[PDB]
């Protein structure tokens, strides 16, 4: 209570909506059924999901008897939205999905014998996860292979999301010589699926842990990599807690931090304190008779964790993105140039 | 209680190892730098016990030289230690009617076959007998088993069906199952008749055999009469539960972590690396206890004693040991490989995956995978190795031959 | 061999309309080779496609 | 979407409640409970229905299609095959004949949404019960049925277990006595049975009516042989489950329901 931060309403732990207000789709409440409880996600593993399961939802049309496409769908998919919101709070590769698919709604005229509009809205979200998902990370991969050197190590953290396949670009594609070191976090342990895949393709993983992060660095290790959740308008970084301390770790170390992000993923927001848009993560999954059980009826003990916290943009050597590389102070120029015009 | 007798029982795997063995012991070679029997007498002495009989079927004054240059005669060993002297390669078990014959045993003990390296308590191991005494007059013995569960196929020569209850874990039967090479043999049978009063079993596979039994001094005597068994499980321990003595069950104990027993070089290896690396913890190597070593501890698993001559301009990699006195070159490569005590590498050689043990010179250029050198076996310049050697005692190579896989060359 | 022309003269002479694949787009435009001739290859400058700025996520 | 289907095996109602409206309006008591249509034969359909078609408030849609052939006079299986090519919607659930339950089938049908494993069809299942003593009555009819009970340590799979092989008394303990193979040793590596496992019936379904046109799986009767047949090589192809819980269920199978409705199940 003295300083109040569990009591952060940004996240509702309210659950269990029996309403049958609305036709609520069987594969939506999979996806959110497969979100919230069990964690398999990073963020535009969450926007490839999100996104081929509204693929889904408008193939199952579905429309009344007196209203037009155009005049039902934002609320019917909002709606959709809706339980996601409950499940898990969204990311920005959610968010600038879901206005940009509004926009496409919206622009779509009430002429449409609800045949042709498969082919103007699956086929063109179809376009949406090639164009600002797919082949833009495959600008990044084709961006980010000439700043690696050959026989040099890779510090990640977590599960990354697009430099995955950097990893494994660099490492069988282009047969350079490359030594991965994979850091992730209690409890989503999340780095251990890159860290299976990346050494069932075949190349030298050494995982660790975050309370161990002194031992990495002082082997031979440069090029810290860096997933990220979103970017914010300064500079300021935002991706799955832990990364901070190894990003002023690392700028400590006089060692280099890159960011893989792409510009779907740049955010109009903004904030430079850590604790304060964030998200409470169910503080039941701290404890695996139990080591403690009862954080409740035990007066004076909590229980709390983070999912999001900022690395200062002092640290972030290099932000790429697939229109090239770019300083972090200088995102804006990306947020007013680029991102929605392109 | 307390006053624990134990026996070791050694010598009946060479067999597996036949282009070594011959000149001294399966027991007498080095894991990790130092000839394995401690990796079960310093296990057995935190156990506690306070007699061992060593049974030394070949090579007896070779035994009994570095047991009296050993730290166990001297007089504040945990246990005294004896040996026992042996006409040539004696199937086991009727070890056990030979010693009821001469009669020193009496309490209970440690039928270790075979030789392990383990991290378990076995104090905890203790109360589970125990309660297998309060709660059965009828027992037999406990058998620990490890939980290899991440991986069936691949403990090498013997796969087993540990079928054992679910409740008290009593073994309830066990059958020899055969390999993976072989497609062609198919079915293995559990009659259902002693099945009658269980009504809940597990059968298991990813329990390997460590063979750490510890049994009451009731069982040798129910050993003496019953002559027909030469095996210690593939005979026994269902000779003893298929209903052929009334009133005498057998358990089997299953612990959570790391308890592993040498078959053969396809376990040798990775029984090297797991204890090389950090997955044997507390039993590892930095902690320099049998023959006072001085093994400092960097990241990336690097094992190095003193007077370690490192030269300029190599590379030393990951899971890696040398051992004191050595000389290593110009353009050398290092990588998952043992290297044993006062040897004297060349230039340019990589050597990767290969256990290299003491005072071996290897020449100029001559690169090894896997091809583990036993002592005093020098080589020459570009001898190309390859996979699967397993080159003997003192073997001179001259230069430029090159070698095949699995070449057991003495 | 393995191919060759249509109308045996070397060049598609001024005015005429081939068809292309653009095969990579750094500066100049494409490198785009000629459909009709083959192994032959030509270019085309970056204005001439479209009139639009040709983003690279579009290129 | 969901399909019902109930199949066709005192029988008079004894806890003043016909059997089948049990049943039929308690798989439908919250709202996953609410099935497209489900499906049942006649079997003198005017004891039953006519008393089962009470209090209309709920709106029950009940398009109810009634056959003659799958009413014990074939297998259900072979019988069975040749109903569902023109009865296809979605995924089935088949329902045994005089079912009864005490927990509504809501986890149920929630374990059978949670299925992102690419699975094929749970069948939930319970042993017997509490019961008193040993009985006062003939030879104990344990059915050996054999499976694969807890649930495995491994994740990323076989959150519920997956269903092995079957045999049974009476055919296999007096002529193979109890042999397992090597090759369903193998993988799944760590087979646990037992013997109190009352074969409950319920068994959930997908899409392998679109799967199993290949020649060789048609040949299963009575709903037994379709993981029997192991369909490896001598990697692994499509699989089936199980899952189970631990108290508080009952149901009845075997002339003992004059027991269980007497004192084991009271309407109180």
């Amino acid at each position: 209570l003295e300083q109040s931060f569990d009591n952060s309403s940004l996240i509702s732990s309210v659950k269990e909506l029996l309403l049958n207000k609305d036709l609520i789709h069987p594969s939506i409440l999979l996806l959110t059924s497969h979100l919230a409880h069990y964690k398999i996600v990073g963020s535009i593993p969450r926007c490839i999901a999100m996104l081929e399961v509204f693929q889904i939802v408008i193939k199952d049309y579905q429309t009344p008897k007196g209203t037009t496409l155009s005049r039902n769908l934002t609320s019917y998919l909002s709606h959709q939205i809706d339980l996601l919101k409950k499940a898990r709070p969204l990311s920005v590769t959610m968010g600038n999905a879901i206005r940009w698919l509004k926009q496409e709604i919206s622009l779509i005229d009430p002429s449409t014998p609800d045949k042709a509009a498969k082919k103007d809205l699956c086929e063109k979200i179809g376009q949406f996860a090639k164009e600002k998902i797919e082949l833009a990370d495959q600008l990044i991969i084709d961006n980010a292979s000439t700043q690696i050197e050959e026989s040099t190590t890779i510090v990640t953290y977590g599960s990354s999301k697009v430099l995955t396949e950097l990893l494994l670009h660099n490492a069988i594609s282009l047969k350079k010589n490359i030594k991965v070191i994979v850091v992730d976090s209690r409890p989503l342990f999340e780095g251990r699926k890159m860290a299976e895949t990346l050494r069932n393709a075949g190349v030298n993983v050494m995982y660790a842990l975050i309370t161990s992060l002194d031992t990495i660095f002082n082997m031979d290790v440069d090029y810290v990599f860096l997933g990220a959740h979103s970017i914010l308008s300064n500079g300021f970084l935002y991706s799955r807690a832990g990364t901070a301390m190894l990003a002023m770790s690392a700028k400590r170390r006089n060692i280099p931090v890159l960011v893989c992000c792409e510009s779907l993923k740049f955010s109009q927001r903004v904030q430079l304190d850590s604790v304060t848009f964030n998200e409470l993560a169910d503080p039941n999954d701290l404890v695996n008779k139990n080591i403690l059980d009862g954080w409740q009826e035990l007066p004076s003990l909590n229980i709390v964790n983070i999912l999001y916290d900022l690395t200062p943009p002092e640290y972030i050597k290099k932000v790429i993105t697939e229109f090239g590389a770019l300083p972090p102070s200088s995102v804006p120029v990306i947020l007013r140039e680029y991102k929605g015009s392109a | 209680e307390d006053r624990l007798q134990a026996v070791v029982l050694t010598d009946s795997y060479e067999t597996r190892f036949m282009p070594l063995t011959a000149v001294k012991p399966r027991c007498l070679l080095p894991l990790a730098n130092v000839p394995l029997i401690e990796y079960t007498l310093e296990f057995l002495a935190k156990a506690g016990v306070h007699e061992v009989f060593l049974i030394c079927s070949s090579h007896a004054n070779q035994i009994n030289d570095y047991i009296e240059n050993s730290k166990w005669n001297l007089p504040w060993s945990p246990f005294k230690i004896t040996t026992i002297m042996s006409p040539e390669a004696r199937c086991t078990g009727d070890v056990m009617r030979d010693l009821d014959n001469r009669g020193i045993i009496t309490g209970d003990f440690i039928l270790v076959s075979g030789d392990v390296l383990t991290n378990i308590d076995f104090s905890k191991m203790l109360e589970f007998h125990k309660k297998m005494h309060l709660q059965d007059k009828d027992h037999i013995s406990t058998m620990c088993l490890s939980k290899a569960s991440t991986y069936p196929k691949t403990r090498t020569i013997e796969p087993a069906a540990f079928v054992l209850d679910k409740s008290t874990s009593r073994c309830i039967y066990y059958q020899d199952l055969p390999l993976p090479s072989s497609r062609e043999k198919t079915s293995i049978q559990i009659d259902p008749e002693l099945l009658d009063n269980v009504d809940e079993f597990v059968i298991r596979n990813d329990l390997i055999d460590c063979r750490i039994d510890i049994c009451t001094s009731h069982v040798p005597l129910i050993f003496q009469e019953n002559f027909d068994y030469q095996s210690l499980r593939t005979d026994f321990v269902k000779g003893v539960i298929s209903s052929d003595i009334l009133g005498k069950h057998i358990y089997a104990y299953l612990t959570d972590e790391y308890a592993v027993r040498v078959e053969s070089w396809q376990t040798y290896d990775t029984i090297s690396q797991d204890f090389l690396g950090r997955w044997c913890y507390p039993l590892v190597l930095d902690s320099n206890i049998q023959d006072d070593q001085t093994y400092s501890y960097e990241s990336r698993h690097i094992y190095k004693e003193k007077d370690v001559v490192l030269a300029q301009s190599c590379k030393i990699g990951k899971c890696t040991a040398i051992g004191s006195g050595t000389k290593i070159g110009e353009g050398t490569k290092i990588e998952n490989s043992v290297i044993g005590r006062n040897c004297q590498i060349g230039e340019n050689i990589r050597i990767k995956n290969s256990f290299i043990w003491d005072d071996c010179i290897i020449g100029n250029n001559s690169i090894i995978d896997h091809s583990l050198i036993a002592s005093n076996a020098t080589l020459g310049s570009n001898v190309r190795l390859n996979d699967g050697c397993i080159i003997g005692f003192n073997v001179k190579i001259d230069d430029n031959m090159d070698l095949d896989r699995n070449t057991k060359i003495s | 061999t393995s191919h060759c022309r249509f109308y045996e003269n070397k060049y598609p002479e001024i005015d005429d309309i081939v068809m292309v694949n653009v095969q990579q787009i750094a500066e100049m435009g494409a490198y785009v080779k000629l459909l009709e001739y083959d192994n032959i290859e030509g270019m085309i400058l970056l204005s001439e496609l479209s009139r639009r700025r040709i983003r690279s996520i579009q290129k | 979407s969901i399909q019902a289907f109930v199949f066709c095996g005192a029988l008079l109602p004894i806890g003043n409640r016909p059997m089948i409206e049990y049943v039929l309006d308690w798989c439908d008591q919250a709202d996953g409970l609410t099935s497209f249509l489900s499906l049942r034969k006649q079997q003198f359909e005017l004891i039953y229905k006519a008393l089962s078609n009470s209090n209309h408030s709920h709106h029950l849609q009940d398009p109810k299609k009634i056959n003659f052939i799958p009413s014990k006079a074939n297998s259900t299986g072979e019988s069975l095959q040749k109903e569902l090519l023109p009865r296809i919607n979605g995924d089935f659930v088949i329902l045994p004949c005089d079912f009864v339950t005490d927990i509504p089938p809501q986890v149920l049908v929630d374990q059978f949404r949670n299925r992102d494993d690419n699975n094929l069809a749970m069948t939930i299942y319970y042993k017997n019960s509490l019961d008193s003593s040993i009985d006062k009555k003939q030879q104990q009819k344990q059915k050996q049925q054999q499976f694969f009970t807890v649930y495995s340590e491994n994740e990323d799979s076989e959150r519920q277990p997956i269903l092995l092989d079957v045999y049974s008394q009476r055919d296999v303990t007096k002529t193979k006595y109890l042999q397992i193979r090597s090759h369903l040793l193998w993988n799944y590596p760590n087979l646990t049975v037992s013997t109190k496992l009352l074969n409950s019936f319920i068994y959930f379904c997908s899409f392998e009516l679109c799967q199993l046109l290949k020649l060789g799986p048609q040949s299963m009767s009575r709903q037994a042989s379709f993981k029997d047949p192991f369909t490896g090589n001598q990697g692994i192809f499509i699989l089936p489950n199980e899952t189970l819980f631990i108290r508080a269920n009952n149901l009845n199978a075997y002339m003992d329901a004059n027991r269980f409705v007497l004192k084991i199940k009271s309407q109180t």
